[PDB]
Parts: structure tokens; sequence; C-alpha cells
């Protein structure tokens, strides 16, 4: 088709690439491994204190706290792989430096449970990189309130899954996610919906193209935006009890940073 | 103020 489309073309190869440098476990290698499709070694399985232990060998007091220090550490990370991601997006690293900070604050949660849903099915989520394996009945069982976090999480996973959508169609997603012009605090909203504009449009070509049997993907995608910021906020409202009721526990550093002033 | 966001950006 024609030279606009040809561009739009670019812009997703482009996010794809740096999609596949930023993320080591891709989507397409995650469902390798969890339908067993993947001739190797299958993930350690955690379906209970026991299992846990016996596993702590194969990942890296009370177990619910070990759980959540070790979900910290793979967020962390999360947060870091996402922002070098968002700076590969075309534009980004030119917008103010203090819109940059609000829209990967803003936005980081959000890809995150979007690409946690690449990790999971109906039953469990791989965890440590593909090694291991723990499962939604086990996590539902940890004693309140740490049995609420990851249940929302698997409730739109498996609805996201439906859809059907790839590494490829993931990359330019996350793209329209992070360049959102109505976050809170945005100093200069023009250039980030010019950007989002451009990176929408891929998107939708991107639909058509990869998926020409399933029409309104597009429409069904851009509504899922919203069950997203849903689930932040019930998140970060979990996180606020926690914060008050375990008072022994501490948040790391980059994380107060995030969920500061947006509790 | 977000500063090991900033020294993520920089970077
Ligand atoms: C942590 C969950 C597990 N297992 C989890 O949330 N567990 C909760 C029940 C008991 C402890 C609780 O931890 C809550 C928590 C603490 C600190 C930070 C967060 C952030 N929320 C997430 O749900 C989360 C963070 C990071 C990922 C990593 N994922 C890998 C690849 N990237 C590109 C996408 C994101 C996923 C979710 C919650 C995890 C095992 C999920 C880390």
């Amino acid at each position: 088709l024609n030279p606009e489309s040809a561009d739009l073309r670019a812009l997703a190869k482009h996010l794809y690439d740096s999609y596949i440098k930023s993320f080591p476990l891709t989507k397409a290698k995650a469902r390798a491994i969890l339908t067993g499709k993947t001739t190797d070694k299958s993930p350690f399985v955690i379906y209970d204190m026991n299992s846990l232990m016996m596993g702590e060998d194969k990942i890296k007091k009370e177990v619910a706290i070990r759980i959540f220090q070790g979900c910290q550490f793979r967020s962390v990370e999360a947060v870091q792989e996402i922002t070098e991601y968002a700076k590969s997006i075309p534009g980004f690293v030119n917008l103010d430096l203090n819109d940059q900070v609000t829209l990967l604050k803003y936005g980081v949660h959000e890809i995150i449970y979007t690409m946690l849903a690449s990790l999971m099915n109906k039953d469990g989520v791989l965890i440590s990189e593909g090694q291991g394996f723990m499962t939604r009945e086990f996590l539902k069982s940890l004693r309140k309130p740490f049995g609420d976090f990851m249940e929302p999480k698997f409730e739109f996973a498996v609805k996201f899954n439906a859809l059907e959508l790839d590494d490829s169609d993931l990359a330019i997603f996350i793209a329209v996610i992070i360049l959102s012009g109505d976050r809170p605090g945005l100093l200069n909203v023009k250039p980030i919906e010019d950007i989002q504009d451009n990176l929408l449009q891929a998107l939708e070509l991107q639909l058509k193209l990869n998926h020409p049997e399933s029409s309104q993907l597009f429409a069904k995608l851009l509504q899922k935006m919203t069950d997203l910021r849903q689930i932040v906020t019930e998140h970060v409202q979990l996180l606020q009890v926690i914060k008050k009721t375990e008072t022994d526990m501490s948040l790391h550093p980059l994380l107060q940073e995030i969920y500061k002033d947006l509790y | 103020r977000h500063k090991i966001l900033h020294r993520l950006l920089q970077e």
C-alpha cells in the first residue's frame, strides 16, 4: 500500500525490535514454556508452602512476606526494562524530562499487568524468567490481604489473552499506553498526543495486517486500556492497606517513587 | 522527587 502506511510499518518494526531487546522473556517463549511446546526442562511448580521452600533453590520470614519481597525485585527490574523500552519510542526522549517521568510513573504499572498476562494462564503464572510456575490457587490461599493481590490480575489476563495478541502487536500497544496525554500533572500534552496518534495508527494497521480475519480487534484492545487503569487503582489501594497493616515491611525506593502521590 | 526514575531516564 501507500507511503503513509509504510511509515507506520517502519514504526511497528522499530518498536518490535526494541521490545525484543528490552524484554528477555517474550510472550512467544512464555507460551512455549506454558503449553509445553518447548522441549526443554519444565518450570518448577509452586503450589504450596512445601513446594515453595523446596523451589527456593531454583528461583531468584513469613511466606506471604517472602513472596511480597521477591515480587519487589522483579517489579523493579520490570520498571527498568520498561524505561529502556520507552526511550526507544520515537519522540519520547525529546519530551520535557518531567513529562517523561510522569508518563512512566503512571504507565509502568499498566504495562506490567499487560505483560504479566503473557506469563499467565487460568491456573498460574510463570515467575523467575520462566523457571518457576506459581499456581493461582496457591496465591489465593495466602493470608489476607495478600491473597487478594494477584486474583484480579488473573481475571484480567484470562480475558486479555483471548485476543491472542503476539509480541509484535503488544510492542505497539504498550507504547500507546505510555504516551497517554491524560496523565495527571503533564506540562505539555500536545507533543505526547502527537506521538500517540501515530502509535495508534500504527497499532490499527498492525492488527489489520497481523490478524486480518479478526475485525474490531483494534476496538476491543482500546477498551482494555480502561480495564488496566482499574487494576492499577485497586492494586494501589491494596498496597495502601498493606503499608498500614504491615508496619514492619519496607517498599523498595524505586517503587516508593512510582506509587507516591498516586495513592 | 523521582531521583531514581530521573537517573534511569538520563542513563
Ligand atoms: C509478584 C506477585 C506474585 N507472586 C504478587 O504480587 N504477590 C503478592 C501476593 C503476596 C506478595 C504480593 O506481592 C505484591 C507486590 C509487591 C511488590 C510489587 C508488586 C507489583 N505488582 C505486580 O503484580 C508485578 C510486578 C512485576 C511483575 C513482573 N512481570 C515480568 C516481566 N515484565 C515485563 C512484566 C511484569 C509482575 C507483576 C506487587 C510477582 C511474581 C508477580 C512479581
